[PDB]
């Protein structure tokens, strides 16, 4: 599952090579190009010529904590996978933490959903494989879960790649950012139970229902949403539209009990994944056609 | 009236971040529907009603270019930055004095039917390490005979200082004097523990759910042994889950003054 | 801004009381039960001037009480007036502190004039050093708001302290001799007190003689008594603000500019 | 002194023997006699002695050392005992105000008397002149002190017919402290004191003559002019004179000799005491007490 084909291995080696040309990141080395959303800018690193995405985070914390966050963020230099957004570096300037990462010209699947209305099932089958493989990579190779899986944190590009981003690689940053109108949190995490990658699987199933039906599928204020997640049954795909294997896939992702919920190994050999993995789908074509790219 | 000509105000540094300036000395300035004019009017109308040493001094408003509100420039740091960033070591009598001055300004606000609605240690400035200044009235409002008629929007601030009924948003207008008191009680918790509440919870939605459901509340065992028992009761009374059981600021002032005369 | 009299407690008399209204306050109450129509207009004009001031170097107006006796409520400053520090307690200020007091006073005066407020009673006693740190200009019982017809109306006789009155205000040869420059002169005498530790005309102990000799231009503050520490730019500023000719005196925007420049390069 | 004067001066000192350390809590207000530029005067009752006093209060913001020097310098008033000088009981400090307790004159000052009477007849003013000249002589001969503030408000009278001076410069530190005052309305300063040249009791004589004119004609004779214009008139314009044929030629020569602008050419206390107006006035048997009591309302 963490084995790369020839094309993915060459793409990963090429990214590392381009990453070699990048040295110490300074605020002056960057030129703002546009705003991708929020804050995150599409920027240019003048010494290297590389296009990057620069996320800025403002925190009022002790300087020692800020430095440890920068040290914990360095672990992203080891997170190299076809299903993980690449990382260039992270630094501090003007009171804001700058996280500089691979630029994804397709944006987030939250953005793709707005331009598509709803995302087809075969496309979502390729998305499910990517998220599952990305969650597997993080667990097997780095012993961390994601903690914030949702459509805005699944990025895509015109090469057909699908990658996770904004996972909890820095414990100090997780604690600092504990201070959104929707929510993709699992029931067990809302109630203060200990949690695992199982809660990411719930978050993925919830995101799949949203992208499939083109609607956030809960129900309204934030508390009533969280009350609905904990005390009401999970959502489900409509019965007539989507295949039975896709319906069973999300249902096993949305079981409220995390132990009875399916794990990554179960999901990887699920019939919905077997079928979508064998299907030849032109994701890059669909993406560029859906967004209006070249 | 209180309008300032835009040509006079100078900006220097940077509803956003900082904006230090210079208009007859150091000042602080702020960065489009009829709703946002109501936002300017409500903040300006509240500010225009305040003339108290523990309330940030409103100085004037502007309209040209981008809308602006001009206030005094406080020298020093915010209570948040004093407690959680710089770890300024205050003696217990200084902590009780900060608690008193804050209650003094809040009592002045409520006496004029002002609900701050966004009280937190980030909005309490320690002017020269001496005088508490309550600021950031962007979410403030005056209590009126149609306040319950209007549907408020979600505070979208920090959940740590929001009262449980403000989190639940089950009523049209959960804000009140007692919701300000709860926020003040959390500020007391910061003063009398040195920590923010819910240190063990690193999940915003978990705080929203458990505090809204009553399943979570500040850990009173984290209060200093240096903290008088009357002060400990005052914190507990101010963060009561039941709105009506929370004392009002006249009671807060009486309680602090008694334990201060004691010391 | 009217305050209900039940809410205010009067604790200590110093008429002025240290009171309690949402904390310590100062309450200046006029103890007269038959308020003359002149006492009325005086109360309303002082309230009207205070109503226009929102600045850190102006004593904070908080409200007025009309029921019972007329009264004005302000913040309670902790400390002493500049007169008390300089001439009674003889506080030993450093030169940079003295210059900082000069700067903060010019700051508040520059705010007042920008709102067309003539103080008309600027003196050491009406400057309060709150917390030892911050200047608070107070006592607006003689203050007026400049208007179109203000400069041409015949004001009543001056009744304030002679040591700080501009020569044209003493002479009363104009209908209204007050202006921005007369406040500047009074401020200059405050500068003279800061930079010498003494009042002007200490060799003249005759009240009427000071009136006559300042009015005629025969007497003026003795600039040779300025401290040795006092920077020359500060000495020239004292001399500029005290110039006998009205039009020669600088205005407070220039006063502030000069003191700020000197503070940037001072140890 | 005469027999009646010596008997009264001993009665004063005898009552003064019953007054000791003066404290604020022992005083009881009765009325407010008046309030001027420097301070305010009340009629008080010293409860231990049961006496009636006049408690002047002067507000001063001064160093504690300066206020004690003023209290020491005011003790010289214990030695100023004369029928033409107001008596002294004691001086102390309290609540930021120096309290000068002195003899109560139930007739008030000639300023109040002139306001009730309108004009003061020449025969009465003859008795007033004799009192002022003799008071100025006592202060210069027994204490080497000029008055420095002669005016109708500082000439006190009582129902017993006595006329006495008050509020004279006995304390050099009090004089310097009260020079930081507010702008006044009237002025009785001599021209030489206004211009800053040398001065003596000749300035008190100029003030007396001006005060005589004010009480005789019933109006302040300098000059509505401002305080500065009045000072220029005193310095640069000729002095005022009594009207043409309303008074005797002796009163006019006496006044005109008191108001000569040149102090050297101006009459002195010796010349004035032997002046025709004073010799005639000292011979008249005027009933000053009846005039005062019927004019004020005392009975
Ligand atoms: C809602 N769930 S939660 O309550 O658990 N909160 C949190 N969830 C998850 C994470 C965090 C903190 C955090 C964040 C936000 C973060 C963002 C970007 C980042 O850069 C890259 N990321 C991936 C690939 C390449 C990169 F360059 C690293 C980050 O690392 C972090 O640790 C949370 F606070
Ligand atoms: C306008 N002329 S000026 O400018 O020279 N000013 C001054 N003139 C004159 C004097 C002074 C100061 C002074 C004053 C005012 C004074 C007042 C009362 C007093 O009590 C009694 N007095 C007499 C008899 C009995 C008393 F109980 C003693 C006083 O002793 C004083 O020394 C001046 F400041
Ligand atoms: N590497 C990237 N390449 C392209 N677009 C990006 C990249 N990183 C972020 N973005 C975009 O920037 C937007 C803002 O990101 P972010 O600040 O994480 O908000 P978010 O994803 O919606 N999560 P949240 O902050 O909780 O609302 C995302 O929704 C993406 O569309
Ligand atoms: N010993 C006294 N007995 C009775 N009345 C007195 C006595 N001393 C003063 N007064 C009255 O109190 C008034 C106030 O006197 P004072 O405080 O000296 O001001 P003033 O002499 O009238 N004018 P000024 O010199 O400018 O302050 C006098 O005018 C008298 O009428
Ligand atoms: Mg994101
Ligand atoms: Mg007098």
């Amino acid at each position: 599952e963490l084995e790369l084909d020839e094309q993915q291995r060459k793409r990963l080696e090429a990214f590392l090579t381009q990453k070699q040309k990048v040295g110490e990141l300074k605020d002056d080395d960057f030129e703002k190009i546009s705003e991708l959303g929020a804050v995150v800018f599409k920027v240019s690193h003048k010494p290297s010529g590389l296009v990057m995405a620069r996320k800025l985070i403002h925190l009022e914390i002790k300087p020692a904590i800020r430095n440890q966050i920068i040290r914990e963020l360095q672990v992203l230099h080891e997170c190299n996978s076809p299903y993980i957004v690449g990382f260039y570096g992270a630094f501090y300037s003007d009171g804001e933490i700058s996280i500089c990462m691979e630029h994804m010209d397709g944006g987030s699947l939250d953005q793709v959903l707005k331009k598509a209305g709803r995302i087809p099932e075969q496309i979502l089958g390729k998305v499910s494989i990517a998220v599952i493989k990305g969650l597997t990579y993080l667990r097997e190779k780095h012993k961390i879960m994601h903690r914030d899986v949702k459509p805005s944190n699944i990025l895509v590009n015109s090469r057909g790649e699908i990658k996770l981003c904004d996972f909890g690689v820095s414990g100090q940053l997780i604690d600092a950012m504990a201070n959104g109108t929707r929510s993709y949190m699992s029931p067990e995490r809302l109630q203060g139970t200990h949690y695992s990658v199982q809660s990411d699987i719930w978050s993925m199933g919830l995101s799949l229902v949203e992208m499939a039906v083109g609607r956030y599928p809960i129900g309204m204020a934030i508390f009533e949403l969280l009350d609905y997640i904990v005390n009401e049954p999970p959502p489900k795909l409509p019965s007539g539209v989507f295949s039975l294997e896709f319906q069973d896939f999300v249902n096993k992702c949305l079981i409220k009990n995390p132990a009875e919920r399916a794990d990554l190994k179960q999901l990887m050999v699920h019939a919905f994944i077997k079928r979508s993995d064998a299907e030849e789908v032109d994701f890059a074509g669909w993406l560029c056609s859906t967004i209006g790219l070249n | 009236d209180w309008e300032i000509e835009a040509s006079e105000v100078m900006l220097s540094t940077r509803f956003g971040t900082v904006y230090k300036g210079k208009w007859h000395g150091d000042v602080a300035v702020k960065i489009p529907t009829p709703e946002q004019f109501q936002a300017f009017r409500n903040e300006v109308a509240v500010l225009r009603k305040t003339r108290h040493v523990n309330i940030l001094l409103f100085m004037g408003y502007m309209t040209k270019d981008n809308l602006a509100i001009v206030t005094q420039w406080c020298e020093g740091s915010s209570l948040y930055k004093h407690l959680h960033v710089q770890e300024t070591k205050f003696q217990m009598f200084q902590l009780i004095d900060i608690a008193r001055q804050t209650a003094q300004g809040m009592d002045y606000l409520h006496a004029k039917n002002i609900i701050h609605r966004d009280m937190k240690s980030n909005n309490i400035f320690l002017h020269e390490g001496l005088t508490v200044k309550i600021g950031d009235f962007g979410l403030a409002t005056v209590k009126s005979r149609w306040s319950g008629s209007q549907q408020v929007e979600q505070p979208t601030g920090s959940v740590l200082w929001m009262a449980p009924e403000v989190i639940r948003m089950q009523d049209n207008n959960p804000f009140s004097f007692q919701s300000d008191v709860y926020s003040y009680g959390i500020v007391l918790y910061e003063l009398m523990t040195g920590e923010l509440p819910y240190s063990h919870i690193n999940n915003r939605d978990q705080i929203i759910f458990m505090v809204g459901r009553g399943y979570a509340s500040p850990d009173l065992s984290k209060l200093y042994k240096n903290c008088p028992k009357a002060m400990k009761r005052l914190v507990a009374d101010c963060v009561k889950k039941v709105k009506e059981e929370r004392p009002l600021f006249p009671q807060i002032l009486s309680s602090i003054e008694l334990l201060q005369h004691s010391l």
